[PDB]
């Protein structure tokens, strides 16, 4: 119950070990894999300029702003 | 004139304080 | 049951009773509304350092995943074109769609609200800890400065403003951008507002330094004082000349100094919110501009606030696209 | 010592003077005097000087078109640099006041003043009978005061470096510091902010603990933070409260120190690039763009 | 400025008549 | 009557600290009241 | 006690007005002020939007345009 | 929802009606 | 004794004196408006109330008393700049001398309360004890403010036992004090429509009445008594103090936004509305329509009313001034006298050129001729600078079409160069600082102080109200 007990205890090391290098390859597989980039928004670095816009990207339409954002992206 | 009255106020202040740290 | 007089046992009292139990962490009414908000709120700067960009809003590539590191991360404000809207998920730019409304900047603004709501949830927990152990909220009215605070420079100084976009984005290089920036633009060091509030921080720090040095100094060897209130006093009455002969009001004032300076900075910069500036006195820019010979560090300090504007809205202000050209840009060497 | 039967001897050490002087108030009183008394005068009524010997002469004087906040004792003549320049080395008074003489005179009778003024803080710390650390205390403040006035000076190689002994002068100083050094971005500037911050912070909840405490603490401090309070006992809570802003003022003292030596902030313009290899912004370059405002305008030249 | 040295002026008198009365009554 | 009244106290530490705010008020404030 | 108070017409008059101090048991109408509250915020954050421009109704305009309308 | 604007603001509405009454069956049912 | 700050809290127990007190400060305002109404008047000047209307004269009580109907004065003017023959009763003069004899009937009333405090009313008729009874006070009162809220949307605004609202035109040009017939609509809440003023009002009114008759007829349960501490007054301090910052900041945030109860011709043009060239791009649109129609460039723009013009100027928007430029903005910039007209800059080559504008943010901005393209054709260097593209070099010439400068073409360098500087901060107007020493740095509007001295105060009450909510709440230990 109290963190020296807890974490002294070896039931929280085997019921961890498989749990917190999974939640680390988890990570691992979310950046690598780009997945990252896909659900965020951030561009790849070999994305950041298109071949229409060669400056940062700026936008200027305040209610239509998602398809301005999708055409200054890649898509 | 505008620099005299600046100085009338630090003296001021400044007599504040002595009267703070000697007249309790 | 259990009330005021014999009154039925209700619902909210038994989650009255839960909400408020001594567990190891002091969740109560307060908790509902500060737990979600204030994990929300760290979350969304966590995620947005790492993972979401500010290329689609302020030209810039401020995350750990584009290649910054702990002090160029940030979440940075909505672009301009935004204006003062809230950017939630749902609303009619980014119309649900989480990957655009975090390239929209709209993070930013969840942040924002989310650590706003957080701030008060916390200050009505010091409340409820205070009155569990029956003690007077002078923590909670402390609390009231930092809130004073982040109200007036994320909250009321964009608002006052064209928009989200001149608000500190949450960042170490980001706030070091929005400091720099109302030192050019507003010459915020001149207010006199900034200068109570840097006065109540520095004798803040001073009062805090202070304290504990005597404090630890006038200890006594081996329900009691630990400290010599007599020793403390007559050091700093035959040192300084002024010193505290009452525990109170010393520590009173201990609290009363940086709040005030908080609050005042706040007033300020509520000021700054509607570009009312004490940017420059009048008496001396005639003086300078009949009389060139004539120079002092005030209009040294309104050239390098030109300087900074001049050479910095170039890339902070990306929706005014400016272009200067190399020629009109100030420099020292064309005075 | 040892005056008309060492009654000089006993009244420097008496304690019932209403400021104790001290064998250390020996040299703080003349000394701070002198400052004071300088710094007044040049303050109130002093010819522009030169800060740099392009022949510019800033005014700092309230008599020369200032005001409170505007007016300041300029920092000496770059031409001087870090030469010894009192009043005998001169051609005249007017020479010396137009190269920025007073600054040194101030600058250099106030950190001697600085410094027997921890003697005397550890002078009356033993007197009283008292654990003498107040005075290790107040070296912060004055290792900021010794870098911004002596050690700044000797790294950069001229006292028209120092800051000037002003407000609007102070706000020029730190701006033009950071123009050329980067403060902000240096890690022992960013450690003394937190210092201040925190100073102020701890501050404010002793403050407010120890008031509402005051009916006539561990609990609600404990309840309120997940973590609680490890400082349970009174005595480590004021150690901690005399800590955290001591050493992150010792800490930016220093930082400035090292500036002085041409050790600048950190620099991370063009950290992040483009796969063809374009640079892109962040906010340490925007900083760097502003910074470029600062250090062009600065260059009066 | 003719209203700026009546304000600074009427700031440093009425405050300070208010203290000073104050004391006069209760010191 | 007046069942509930109390004059105002105000030592002479309370006197100095309001005279001392007001002061450092004044030549804060003056430079820019001034302008 | 003592005295028992100055007595005017006016005074009596409002008596009954101030005769009710200090009193309903339970929670009473707590739910329906509960429920308000509730209608209330949604109004709040209707009009909020509505001047934020985070709800675009068809019939409002939301700028100085609506004034010729 | 004559506009989708109004549509998704009480969307919204009825998003943040369940989570509060998602929260107070918690506290509720975690009360005893 | 109580200490200086607390001295106050001797009126908490009694209600009479309470009602002396706010009775005096009741009284007080009210002679502060009316003086201030007063010394408005006397310095007003109505003979241009085109270019200097009230907000470039620095008005602050002017533009809240005409907004509800009150134009015409006792001097013989109305603020259309026409003549008053007849003013009636109510004028400015008479609000100002109407507000000063309520201010001194409300003393007189405050010394009475003070000195007859031991009213029967207030003692408990059970307890014996001076009791108020807050829920059926606040009922009373709730009432009350129903009642008059539904009284001033339905026959002041609405104009049918009142004079109405004042209501202009998107730009400004025509404005007047109108009946408002309320919009029942979603454009009732349209922040800009009057209509919704009067809707608001009768509604909040109707409710108002509905919600007092309720607080009165229905006691607060125990449970909420309790938790309240309704009982107790300084519960009702804080949380009049919430009410009153929330109020506070609700309107900083109209009148900085703008709305329709506050037109821009009595508190001046908005931030946002430069910002966003909203009179510019009207203009434009003006100018373009002439020109469709086959008139003349100097045509065209004489038709472009010098109202329009004026509003089309940075040294009208709020956002300019300083915290310490006290005064009016004809004190500033000066009072304007006239349209010189709008400003082409043609090169040498042919194209025009356009000057950049100064955004809201900076104080002083590079003047920049861009292009049709936003291209930099010409500026002028910072200074002594190295020339590349300055006025001298490219040639520009400035050729004025409309106002007092129509048809006029200078293509002497030093002028163009003027005439650029000038024209990056808007329209180009003359102005006179002659007239009032004016110091030629921008100052804020009546919108602009209005918006910083309320919502400094709409954070000062909010630490009030925290205050006073620990104090209440926190009662036991605050007091034990
Ligand atoms: C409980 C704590 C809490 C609090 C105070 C907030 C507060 C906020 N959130 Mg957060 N949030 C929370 C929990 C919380 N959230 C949780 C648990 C999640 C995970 C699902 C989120 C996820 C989240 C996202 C993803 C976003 C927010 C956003 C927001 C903001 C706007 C919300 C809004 O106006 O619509 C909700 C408001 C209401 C539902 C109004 C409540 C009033 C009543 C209860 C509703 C009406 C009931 C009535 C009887 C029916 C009327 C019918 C009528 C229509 C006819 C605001 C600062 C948005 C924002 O601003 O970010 C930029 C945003 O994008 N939040
Ligand atoms: C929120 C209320 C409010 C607002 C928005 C205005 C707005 C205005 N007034 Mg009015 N006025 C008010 C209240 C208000 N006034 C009151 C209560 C009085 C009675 C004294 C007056 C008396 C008055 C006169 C007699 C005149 C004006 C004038 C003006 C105009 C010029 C700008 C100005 O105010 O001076 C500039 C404002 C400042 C310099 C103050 C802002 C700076 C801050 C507050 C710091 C000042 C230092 C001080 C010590 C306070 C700080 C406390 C410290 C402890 C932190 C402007 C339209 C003038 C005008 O043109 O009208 C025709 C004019 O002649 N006003
Ligand atoms: C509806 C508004 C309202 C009301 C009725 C009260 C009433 C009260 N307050 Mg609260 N208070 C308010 C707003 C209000 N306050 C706000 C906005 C703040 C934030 C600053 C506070 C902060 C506050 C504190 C911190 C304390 C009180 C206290 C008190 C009590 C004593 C008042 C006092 O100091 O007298 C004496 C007043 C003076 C000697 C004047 C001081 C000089 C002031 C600061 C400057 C003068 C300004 C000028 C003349 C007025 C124009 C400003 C106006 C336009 C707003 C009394 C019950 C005290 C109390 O109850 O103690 C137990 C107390 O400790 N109040
Ligand atoms: C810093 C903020 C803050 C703090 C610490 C307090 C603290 C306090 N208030 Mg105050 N209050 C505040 C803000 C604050 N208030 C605001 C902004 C208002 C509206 C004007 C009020 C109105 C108010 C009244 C009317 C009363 C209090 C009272 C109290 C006390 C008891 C707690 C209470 O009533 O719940 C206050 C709880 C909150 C402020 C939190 C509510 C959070 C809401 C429900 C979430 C809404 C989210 C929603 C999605 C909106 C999103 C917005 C946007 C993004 C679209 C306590 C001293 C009472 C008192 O005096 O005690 C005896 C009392 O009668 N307050
Ligand atoms: C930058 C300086 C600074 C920081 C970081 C800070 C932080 C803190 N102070 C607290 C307390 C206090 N602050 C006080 C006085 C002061 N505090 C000051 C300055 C600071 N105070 C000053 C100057 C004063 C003097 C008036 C008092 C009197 C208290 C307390 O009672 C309390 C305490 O117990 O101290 C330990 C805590 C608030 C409770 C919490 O976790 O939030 C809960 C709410 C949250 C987290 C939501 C807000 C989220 C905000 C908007 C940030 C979100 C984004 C990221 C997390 C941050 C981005 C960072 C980048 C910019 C780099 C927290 C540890
Ligand atoms: C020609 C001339 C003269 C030149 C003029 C010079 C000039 C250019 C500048 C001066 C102008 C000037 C004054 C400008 C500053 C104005 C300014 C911005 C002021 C701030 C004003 C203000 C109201 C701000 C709000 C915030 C505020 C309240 C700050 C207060 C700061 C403050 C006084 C801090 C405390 C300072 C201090 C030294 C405290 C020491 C107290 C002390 C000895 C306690 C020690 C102690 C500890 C214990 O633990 C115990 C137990 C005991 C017993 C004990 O004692
Ligand atoms: C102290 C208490 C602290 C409590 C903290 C509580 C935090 C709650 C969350 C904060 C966000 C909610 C408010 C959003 C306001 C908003 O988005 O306004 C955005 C809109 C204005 O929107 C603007 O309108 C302009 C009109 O010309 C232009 O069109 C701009 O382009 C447009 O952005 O304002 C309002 O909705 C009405 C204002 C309501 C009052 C808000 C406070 C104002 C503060 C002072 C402002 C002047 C300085
Ligand atoms: C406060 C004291 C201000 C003293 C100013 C002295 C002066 O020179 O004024 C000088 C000015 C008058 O100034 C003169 O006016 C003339 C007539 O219009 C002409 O314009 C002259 O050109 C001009 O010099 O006096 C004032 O305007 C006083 C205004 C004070 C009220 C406004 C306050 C609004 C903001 C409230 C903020 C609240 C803050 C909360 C607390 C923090
Ligand atoms: C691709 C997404 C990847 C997400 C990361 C992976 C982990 C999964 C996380 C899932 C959640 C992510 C966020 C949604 C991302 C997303 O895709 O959202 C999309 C969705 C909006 O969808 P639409 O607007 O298109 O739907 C219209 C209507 O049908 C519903 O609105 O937003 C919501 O789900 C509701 C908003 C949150 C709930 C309501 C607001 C909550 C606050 C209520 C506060 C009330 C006040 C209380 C006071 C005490
Ligand atoms: C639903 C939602 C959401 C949410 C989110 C969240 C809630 C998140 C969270 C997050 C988190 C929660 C995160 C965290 C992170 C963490 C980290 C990242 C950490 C780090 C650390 C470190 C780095 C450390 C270091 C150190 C050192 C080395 C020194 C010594 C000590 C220490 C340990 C301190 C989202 C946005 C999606 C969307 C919207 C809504
Ligand atoms: C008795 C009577 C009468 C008369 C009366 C009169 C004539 C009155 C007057 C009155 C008046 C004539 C009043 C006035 C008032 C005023 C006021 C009340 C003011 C106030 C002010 C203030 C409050 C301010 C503040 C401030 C400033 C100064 C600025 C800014 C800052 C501050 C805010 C601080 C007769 C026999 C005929 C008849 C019957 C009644
Ligand atoms: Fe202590």
């Amino acid at each position: 119950r109290p963190f020296s007990d807890i974490l002294t205890s070896i039931r929280y090391w085997v019921i961890h070990s498989i749990t917190v290098p999974a939640l680390f390859i988890a990570g691992w597989l979310f950046v690598s894999t780009g997945l990252a980039y896909d659900v965020f928004g951030t561009p790849r670095p070999n994305e950041y300029f298109t071949e229409d816009r060669q400056e940062a990207p700026l936008i200027t339409d305040r209610f239509n702003a998602l398809e301005q954002v999708k055409k200054l992206s890649g898509n | 004139m505008e620099a005299l009255v600046y100085t009338f106020l630090l003296v001021g202040t400044l007599g504040i304080i002595f009267f703070s740290i000697f007249f309790r | 049951a259990i009330g005021t007089y014999q009154e039925k046992r209700t619902w909210f009292d038994d989650a009255d009773d839960w909400l408020r139990q001594d567990r190891f962490v002091f969740v109560g009414w307060s908790g509902l509304l500060l737990f979600p908000c204030a994990y929300f709120a760290l979350g969304g700067w966590l995620t947005g350092t790492t993972f979401v960009t500010s290329w689609y809003t302020h030209g810039l590539a401020t995350s750990y995943l584009e290649g910054c590191n702990f002090l160029t991360a940030a979440v940075s404000t909505p672009a301009n074109s935004m204006a003062h809207s809230l950017l939630f998920v749902w609303g009619p730019e980014a119309q649900g769609d989480f990957t655009r409304w975090c390239q929209l900047g709209g993070l930013w603004a969840f942040v924002a609200l989310h650590g706003a709501f957080g701030l008060i949830g916390f200050m009505l927990r010091q409340f409820e800890i205070a009155r569990s152990v029956n003690l007077r909220p002078y923590n909670a009215i402390a609390f009231s400065a930092p809130i004073a605070v982040f109200v007036s420079v994320f909250l009321i100084y964009p608002l006052g403003q064209s928009g989200w976009f001149f608000a500190p984005s949450f960042g170490v290089a980001a706030i070091f951008r929005f400091i720099l920036f109302f030192q050019g633009f507003h010459n915020w060091t001149l207010n006199p507002f900034h200068m109570m509030g840097v006065a109540g921080v520095l004798g803040a720090a001073l009062l805090c330094a202070i304290h504990g040095a005597t404090v630890e100094n006038t200890l006594f060897e081996d329900a009691e004082e630990t400290y010599s209130m007599v020793t403390a006093n007559r050091f700093w009455s035959q040192i300084f000349g002024v010193a505290f002969s009452n525990k109170r009001w010393l520590h009173f004032f201990m609290l009363l100094v940086p709040v005030t300076g908080l609050w005042m900075s706040a007033i300020g910069v509520v000021g700054l919110a509607l570009n009312l500036r004490a940017y420059d006195f009048v008496s001396q820019e005639i003086r300078a501009a009949e009389d060139p010979e004539f120079e002092t560090f005030y209009t040294k300090n309104i050239l390098l606030n030109e300087g900074i504007r001049a050479w910095m809205a170039a890339q902070d202000q990306p929706h005014e696209r400016l272009v200067f050209p190399e020629e009109v840009l100030p420099r020292g060497n064309a005075l | 010592n040892s005056s008309l039967w060492a009654r000089f001897c006993e009244w420097i050490t008496s304690t019932e003077n209403r400021l104790y002087i001290g064998w250390f108030g020996v040299i703080m009183i003349p000394c701070l005097l002198t400052a004071t008394s300088v710094f007044i005068i040049a303050f109130i009524a002093a010819p522009p000087v030169d800060i740099d010997g392009i022949r510019e002469p800033v005014s700092g004087s309230l008599l020369y078109g200032n005001n409170i906040i505007t007016g300041a004792v300029i920092p000496t003549s770059n031409a001087i640099g870090l030469h010894f320049y009192p009043i005998w080395e001169a051609a005249s008074l007017d020479e010396w006041l137009y190269n920025g003489g007073p600054y040194q005179l101030i600058v250099c009778h106030f950190l001697l003043g600085v410094y027997c003024y921890m003697g005397r803080e550890w002078e009356l710390s033993f007197r009283l009978g008292m654990r003498p650390w107040i005075a290790v205390a107040y070296s912060a403040p004055v290792a900021a005061a010794s870098a911004v006035f002596l050690v700044y000076p000797i790294g950069q190689g001229s006292f028209s470096d120092g800051m000037p002994l002003g407000i609007s002068g102070t706000f020029n100083f730190m701006i033009v510091f950071q123009a050329e050094h980067n403060i902000l971005m240096h890690p022992f500037h960013m450690l003394g902010v937190a210092g201040v911050f925190g100073g102020s912070l701890f501050s404010a909840m002793h403050g407010s603990l120890v008031t509402s405490s005051l009916i006539r603490a561990h609990g609600y401090f404990g309840r309120l933070i997940f973590q609680y309070a490890s400082f349970n006992n009174s005595r480590s809570l004021h150690f901690f409260l005399a800590a955290w802003p001591v050493i992150g003022i010792w800490f930016t003292a220093l930082g400035l120190s090292t500036m002085a030596f041409n050790l600048n902030g950190f620099n991370f313009n063009q950290s992040v690039v483009d796969s063809q290899g374009r640079v892109l912004n962040t906010w340490a370059d925007i900083i760097n763009r502003a910074n470029l405002g600062m250090e062009v305008m600065h260059e009066r030249n | 400025n003719i209203y700026g040295l009546t304000a600074t002026a009427l700031f440093i008198i009425i405050p300070t008549s208010f203290l000073l009365i104050l004391y006069v009554k209760t010191a | 009557p007046n069942p509930n009244k109390q004059v105002v106290e105000l030592n002479r530490t309370s006197l100095y600290w309001g005279l001392l705010l007001i002061f450092v008020l004044a030549v804060l404030f003056s430079s820019y009241i001034f302008n | 006690f003592q005295e028992p108070g100055l007595v005017t017409p006016l005074g009596t008059l409002l008596r009954p007005l101030n005769s009710e101090a200090g009193k309903l048991p339970g929670w009473g109408t707590t739910v329906l002020m509960a429920v308000f509250i509730l209608l209330f915020a949604a109004f709040l954050l209707i009009i909020l939007e509505i001047y934020n421009s985070s709800l675009i109704l068809d019939d409002v305009s939301m700028s100085w345009e609506t004034l010729a309308k | 929802a004559v506009t989708p604007s109004l549509k998704n603001f009480l969307g919204s509405l009825i998003a943040g009606a369940t989570v509060l009454g998602g929260i107070a069956l918690a506290i509720t049912a975690v009360s005893k | 004794g109580l200490p200086w700050y607390r001295v106050h809290t001797v009126v908490i127990n009694d209600p009479g004196r309470l009602i002396s007190v706010h009775l005096m400060h009741t009284a007080l305002v009210s002679g502060w408006a009316g003086s201030m109404a007063l010394f408005e008047i006397s310095v007003f000047d109505p003979s241009d109330p085109v270019l200097n209307p009230m907000w470039r004269q620095g008005m602050f009580v002017l533009p809240f008393m005409t907004r509800l109907g009150i134009t015409q004065s006792w001097g013989g003017w109305t603020i259309s700049g026409e003549t008053a023959t007849n003013p009636g009763i109510w004028s400015y003069e008479g609000v100002a001398a109407a507000h000063i004899i309520l201010s001194g009937a409300l003393f007189l009333a405050s010394v009475w309360h003070w000195t007859y405090w031991d009213l029967e009313l207030f003692r408990d008729p059970r307890t014996g004890k001076t009791a108020l009874d807050l829920p059926k006070i606040f009922g009373i009162h709730l009432f009350l403010s129903g009642l008059l809220c539904f009284g001033f949307g339905a026959f002041h605004v609405t104009g049918v036992f009142g004079p109405g609202i004042w209501v202009s035109d998107p730009y400004g040009l025509t404005g007047r004090v109108q009946p408002v017939a309320p919009s029942w609509g979603a454009d009732g809440f349209d922040p800009y429509n009057p209509g919704g003023i009067a809707s608001h009002h009768i509604a909040a009114g109707i409710l108002g009445v509905l919600a007092g008759l309720f607080h009165l007829c229905v006691r607060p349960s125990i449970r909420l008594y309790f938790g309240l501490s309704m009982g107790s007054i300084e519960t009702v301090l804080s949380s009049s103090i919430a009410a009153v910052f929330w109020a506070a900041f609700v309107v900083a945030g109209t009148m900085w936004y703008g709305s329709a109860a506050t037109p821009i011709e009595l508190f001046g043009p908005t931030r946002y509305q430069w910002d966003q060239g909203f009179f510019q791009q009207e203009i434009q649109k003006r100018v373009q329509a002439s020109l469709a129609e086959g008139a003349s460039l100097s045509d065209a723009w004489s038709r472009i009313p010098e109202k329009l013009a004026f509003y089309d100027y940075i040294g009208n928007n709020p956002a300019k001034g300083g915290l310490f430029r006290t005064g009016a903005m004809n004190s500033g910039d000066g009072i304007a006298v006239g349209w010189l007209g709008h400003a082409s800059f043609k090169d040498q080559e042919g194209r025009e050129l356009f000057v950049r504008r100064m955004p809201t943010f900076f104080e002083t901005f590079p003047v920049l001729l861009l292009d049709k393209d936003g291209i930099v054709r010409a500026d002028v260097p910072f200074r002594k600078a190295e020339s590349k593209y300055s006025i001298e070099q490219v040639g520009v010439s400035v050729t004025f079409y409309g106002g007092e400068l129509d048809g006029l073409t200078f293509t002497d360098p030093a002028t163009v160069k003027k005439y650029a500087r000038k024209a990056q901060l808007g329209e180009i107007f003359e102005f006179d600082r002659s007239t009032l020493q004016s110091d030629g740095v921008f100052r804020s509007s009546p919108r602009g102080w209005f918006t910083f001295g309320h919502v400094c105060f709409a954070l000062l009450f909010f630490f009030g109200h925290i205050w006073h909510g620990a104090r209440t709440i926190f009662r036991d230990v605050f007091a034990g």
